[PDB]
């Protein structure tokens, strides 16, 4: 029996389960969404606002229910519409990522039809992150 | 240099709390307690620990006591005194400072003076005996309803004691046959009629129903004798807001009079009912079910006196006193002292009666005594002799049990009394010439003839347990 | 056939001996004194007669119904070992009589009139038994035993309780003062004394304030959980809630409320709000003694303990055997097991006349309080096992060094008898040197050992079986 | 009269106030636990999960009562269903502590039939914690 | 050591089929109609109904050990072939009745029909009745007022009552829905009643309806010298439509008003009951869609279970059928059920 | 999913109430054991004070199982859509409860889009029009475990929430690795998805690859791979 | 004043230009819940005209959209955003799904800018 660990085993939905994704898993993920015909994005945030919190609900009557704070992130840019090149889209990664080095940076991707996110995983954390464990390190 | 301070460890209760040269203060309330000690404890510890641990201490010294005033708040053991021809007993004597109750708290006053000490491993019996209400703390109650002279005037009714009747069998009677029942009583002569004591709510009959039906009864009787009627319907709960729900009802339904158990509901709950019955004008009956649980034996408990002061308090517009001479155990000088404690303004100390303590209610409304529990026609004219106009007399086998029905059983009540009041009203003794009134009035009254035939032989005769 | 007017003996209607009670009855064993020349059988059916459906005389409206489905039956009497004048009658009631959930009405039947009847001298309800069809109409208890220890989140050990004292006289601040540096000491619980409600020397508002305070601080100090029975006992049931509803808005864990002097009507309305709103209720007995003392008249305090688990009350006290109040070893192991067990087989020897089948309903927790003190750890463990609260008001105030000292006294004494008793020894025996051992690392208790050695409370104990 | 310490005494319920028990004294509260039949299980928490806190309420209206976070350890593990051998629990206890040296951890046993915890006790503290005191330092 | 836990799958019948088991009188029992799939014993398909109906799963789950399964557990204690059919059996089923919510007809509908008749281990399940124990009866509040209070509120003695569905179902006005009320009572009937799928719409509100069906009843009775009514439908949307109804049909000092139980449902219809018991007002079930789930032999639940349940959730009136009229009705069956509502002790039959 | 099922709306609105207060995001109640007039005063509810409300399907199979009488399932979804309720059962296909895979795909379109074309092959007898309603997201319950994610995921796509019971609390290992077993199993086949795999043909595959580096998952596969649900379908177009 | 008439066909077409309110008129009013000085000092905001921004499209868009676009209008450097006047609640987006996203956009856009934000 291996023991699931609850010490900073901080987890970032859709993926963040599977082993790091390599460049080319990434690619692969691109392709899906221009395949699709779907608007990437980007998004940021500082390490004190990636994570949802009940900061804001102190100021609150009893309406809590469903509401957290740092569910939205900062859009890098603009989402990019009509886009067709999984190409620039890697290239925004690398931009967004050498603007903010140090900040949480996800991909994801809309869907206008239904006009709701239908895709996205984290493409940067920060190396100063110690709150997470590498694949091999979430049981012990 | 150094003044009395905190020494941990335990010590004697008397040093602290009994005080046989204090002066009782107007406002102090007063308990007479009959105590029998265990074999070696001395009547001044024994009393010393009652009012110590029905007031601010316990049994080892804490060093908090400093913070405080003790000699402001301690119940003081101030009087001793032997109970003669008896094993062992003493009536204690304790003074509580009014500063210890909560206002208007019937509940409260309970909790100190009588919650933990009839317990003490140090005395083998106790019964609280009388209790001196001050009008300091009389004032803080609501107090009853409305009262017997509002009473009277409300429901237009002078110059004689009033009928009541519990229908029966006490359970298993369904709504519509509870409201025959009633109506063909209250058509008969009788003023009221009433649930039993246990009759709530139950399989055979729910509450609501009940009440419906009761209610075309009172009005039915009403509009056919030209007499104003009532049944007290009982509100009784296993919970408060079935209670007010009930009590809600009968406002609703105009009806006048409705009852509460107010031992086996609690005062709590008793309060709160008699509070609601003020502030819409409905007559509260109360019933002593349970009393003689804890007021029967000499030795232990609380005198129905006690009980009958606590009623008032939390408030009632009528309380059973018992018969005398009916089925349930009452002693006549016991009963006429409380009768009094009940109804009147101003009560003197009377030892010959079991009134420890002159009472003062401070223009409190008296309550109306209830006299119910196997008392017949015959039984009339000592009842009108011992209770006079001011109480309410109950026939329910006395009604329901005679040989013609209700009616006619209530109309023979109704002729006795009128019959027993005419007598003494003309200068007769009831209590020497009671038969041949009753026996006068059976020449022109069928109903009262079937009636006295019926029960001539019957009497309730029977060693007395709780004597003074 | 017909209706005939006049008096009978009861017995003709209400003595079958011959009876087979349903499972659904309610049973009640009376322990009955009959006046000279009133056969015991008059006597007991007298008795089931004016608790069921019958009066002094015959009446015509039984016809109406059928007095075979209700009436109340005295189906059994047996003679007392030892008494000349005495008789157990036992009493069934059809389930029929009674309203669903309300012990008032439960009580108002069975103990309503029939102790005043002039031809009976005495009597004593000694035992109810409850069938788990009556059991089911109530809400009971608002958490119960497992409920409370997993709210608390405190297990393996009995839990620890004192009365702040003086009783009364004390100010809201002090109150909380005292609070404070009791449950810092390694108490879980304080508590209001049971009359201490709202007073001119100290309101309650005032109170639930500061033990608010008090209980944070203790709780944050110690890392464990604290709580303090606030007191919501009143004179009306509006006060009393007005005082629950307090304590609800102040995110404390526990008020108190005095059943018997506030009455059931009020107490099975506090314990449905508790139910509610996630408070624990401790259910203090204030005035039982007057009705439970004496073995010849009133009701056993098993009965009001049983009405008390139905009513609603996630703690309830018990007695201590050896402390200051009353409280026979024997008896009380018995009433102990009917507060806290599902099922309770008959056992005379404990003065269990009938077997009590709880059907589910939650355990109270039995409260051993009064006159107690470290010296008696080890035979309280013993007595209760971990399934228990013991308080020490005077045990703990009464400390020379102050409430916190005290308190720490006591749970030390309480951990090292629960370890000793762990680890296979035997209290009874042991308990001093355990109390001893304890003193050599703790001069806490070693402080509290000496001075209250030498006491202990030790008298003819008046309600035998 | 020596004054019960505030500062830096905090307790851990059950034999908290004795003096730490010894591997002997655990030993015995082992085999109770086996004698009588009780299910063992062990849970921990790191520092910041180990006591009670209200952080939660945050997010209620008026109903924090006998709320509290903290209260819920992690499991190691599963409980030790059927295990009537006392050399096991002490086995798991190492082999917790080895996997979270800088947690704190418990020993627990439930009774199935009651459905409650029966007993318990801390049986490790992180090493580098110094929010408590030994016994002899518990009042001055 | 002793018992473990062991992941993985193992037949139901290993822990659910017990048929030594002795039921209890606090026992809550189900008597299924099973038709199992070939290659499925019958005790197998017996104990899955018994354990996806109580406490457990389709595999081994680890948490059975911190409670007690022996006390919890619904067991299958008989199996009973049905004659004339080779691969239909009763499958009977003792459930504690520590696993129901007092009061509560859905909570015991959830666990004993919730699941199993959608288990691909079996073709087809009836719940053909339920031994509800007093115990258990004895949380429920139970009709308004029942048959002899509503006779004495009514006083109605010494014939059966009479009613009568206005028509055309919908379509009508409200005024002309009073028109034919009046009309019905005054010649003789006792009651007159809104049709089950006569709610509010367009063509007629409620509360225009309940007004002026108040003024026919009030002549009728008036004319006649007899008390009418006219079961007023609280039948709606929402609890909240349904209480306005009922509130209305208070303030109107009539005496009856009417649910369908079953489309409304039984949450919605015992806050019904309890509101009508509080108020006084008598309660007429109707059971539209109950022929949906009883009507197959084969497959559902017997109508004498619904009864039941109503029974339990709360009504004056149930519709029986009429065994000769146009909806079905076989005779014995009828009056089984009819004695299981109306009497208060049913021998098995 | 706290429950708010219960035996009067008094008591389902106070256990409602209790989750408003405290904070918690969803709850749930049994549509058809609860009944409509119920549901639809929580879902009216819920929509007021933003709850989330899930919609267990009990007691369905007691009306629509046999194809000669009662109400398909699809008409009980419809009714559900339009009562409210933000999840709803839809199935497995795979699992221990009866769902034809035609008859499944069909009605979850019924409770997902906006607008369906009739089509008989699925059951689908005539064309409807959701105006904008909102759609339901349909929930896969009952008898699942590891194996069956690439069906699943293939069956619902996305849009749907896959529950396991005793897929997760049978787990050898315990709750949490069983939970991560079921995350792990769902996100490899998502990924494959999204990489253009085929997992009606290489779902095996996927599974075995992630359990080369998930110890939680292969101890999963092992305990339940050969477990299958496969019987005559009763409920047959 | 202006109730019928404007309808009478004695007359071809009629305006209401002023009207003037008396002051014991206009006392019997309560008038605004604050006026321009409270206002500006519940916002704390002083020495400029305040800075607004209608969401577009005026409908179609979701209700994170709303508070997505909200979040990054404010954080610019506008004080407050808005609901187009048509914007009530609709299928596309109902009203308490937007009024909990836009709280949350709100609150990030202060904590950010350090300014008091509204919509
Ligand atoms: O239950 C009964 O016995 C009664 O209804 C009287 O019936 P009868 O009129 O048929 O005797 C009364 O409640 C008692 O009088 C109460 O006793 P007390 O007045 O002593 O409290
Ligand atoms: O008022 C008192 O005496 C106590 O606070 C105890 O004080 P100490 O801790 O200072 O003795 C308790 O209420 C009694 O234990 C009640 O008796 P019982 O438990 O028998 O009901
Ligand atoms: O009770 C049960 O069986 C479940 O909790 C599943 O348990 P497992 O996860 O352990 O199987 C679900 O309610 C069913 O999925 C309902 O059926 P459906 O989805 O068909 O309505
Ligand atoms: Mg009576
Ligand atoms: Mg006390
Ligand atoms: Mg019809
Ligand atoms: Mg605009």
């Amino acid at each position: 029996m291996m023991v699931w660990t609850p010490v900073n085993n901080k987890m970032f939905e859709t993926f963040s389960y599977l082993p790091p994704l390599s460049d080319e898993q990434i690619a692969a993920q691109v392709d899906y969404i221009v395949a699709n015909g779907w608007i990437p994005c980007l998004e940021f945030a500082e390490s004190d606002k990636a994570y949802v919190s009940n900061e804001s609900a102190i100021r609150f009557g009893s309406v809590s229910c469903l509401y957290y704070d740092n569910r939205y992130w900062t859009m890098w840019k603009l989402p990019m519409f009509g886009c067709r090149d999984p190409m620039q889209v890697l290239r925004e990664i690398v931009a967004c990522t050498k603007a903010f080095p140090d900040a949480y940076v996800r991909l994801v991707a809309f869907d206008n039809q239904k006009q709701v996110q239908i895709m996205g995983f984290l493409v940067q954390r920060p190396k100063s992150a110690r709150d997470w464990q590498p694949a091999n390190k979430r049981s012990v | 240099k150094a003044g009395a301070g905190f020494k941990a460890g335990v010590k004697d209760y008397r040093l602290t709390y009994y005080t046989p040269d204090y002066v009782v203060r107007d406002t102090d309330i007063l308990a007479a307690f009959r105590m029998t000690p265990q074999p070696g404890v001395p009547p001044e510890e024994c009393g010393a620990a009652v009012a110590a641990e029905s007031s601010t201490g316990t049994w080892t010294t804490v060093w908090t006591d400093g913070l405080t005033s003790l000699d402001r708040y301690k119940g003081r053991c101030y009087d001793i005194e032997p109970v003669p021809g008896e094993d062992n007993q003493y009536i204690a004597y304790v003074a509580y400072p009014i500063d210890l109750f909560e206002e208007g708290s019937v509940t409260n006053m309970f909790t100190s003076i009588v919650g933990n000490v009839f317990g003490f491993k140090a005395l083998r019996a106790l019964r609280l005996e009388d209790l001196r209400i001050p009008p300091a703390y009389v004032k803080t109650f609501v107090g009853p309803p409305h009262g017997i002279q509002v009473e009277r005037d409300k429901l237009n009714k002078y110059g004689r004691g009033l009928l009541g009747c519990t229908i029966k069998p006490k359970l298993g009677l369904s709504a519509k046959n509870y409201g025959r029942a009633v109506y063909e009583c209250l058509r008969g002569g009788l003023d009221f009629t009433k649930d039993d004591e246990n009759v709530n709510s139950q399989p055979f009959m729910r509450w609501r129903d009940r009440f419906l039906f009761v209610a075309e009864a009172i009005y039915k009787a009403q509009a056919e004798t030209g007499e104003v009627k009532g049944h007290y319907l009982n509100a009784t709960a296993g919970t408060c807001e079935e209670m007010m729900k009930r009590a809600v009802c009968a406002k609703e339904l105009g009806v006048p009079i409705i009852m509460h158990d107010y031992l086996t509901g609690g005062f709590t709950a008793n309060t709160s009912l008699a509070i609601y019955c003020r502030d819409n004008g409905l007559l509260l009956h109360i019933h002593r079910a349970m009393h003689a649980v804890i007021d029967r034996q000499r030795n232990h408990g609380i005198h129905f006196r006690v009980l009958a002061k606590a009623l008032r308090m939390s408030g009632g517009d009528h309380l059973h006193s018992g018969t005398v001479v009916g089925k349930l155990e009452g002693e006549r000088e016991v009963t006429l002292g409380f009768v009094d404690l009940m109804r009147d303004d101003y009560v003197e100390k009377d030892r010959s009666r079991g009134i420890y303590f002159t009472q003062d209610w401070c223009s409190m409304p008296g309550v109306m005594p209830v006299a119910s529990g196997g008392i017949h026609v015959w039984h009339m004219p000592a009842l009108v002799e011992i209770f006079g106009d001011d109480a309410c007399l109950q026939f329910g086998g006395g009604t329901l049990g005679h040989p013609w029905g209700n009616a006619p059983g209530a109309a023979a009540n109704r002729v006795a009394l009128e019959a027993c009041t005419q007598a003494r009203n003309e200068g007769r003794d009831l209590a020497r010439e009671g038969g041949d009134v009753i026996r006068s009035a059976c020449k022109w009254s069928p109903e009262l003839a079937a009636a006295c035939e019926v029960w001539k032989e019957i009497k309730f005769e029977f060693d007395t347990i709780d004597k003074l």
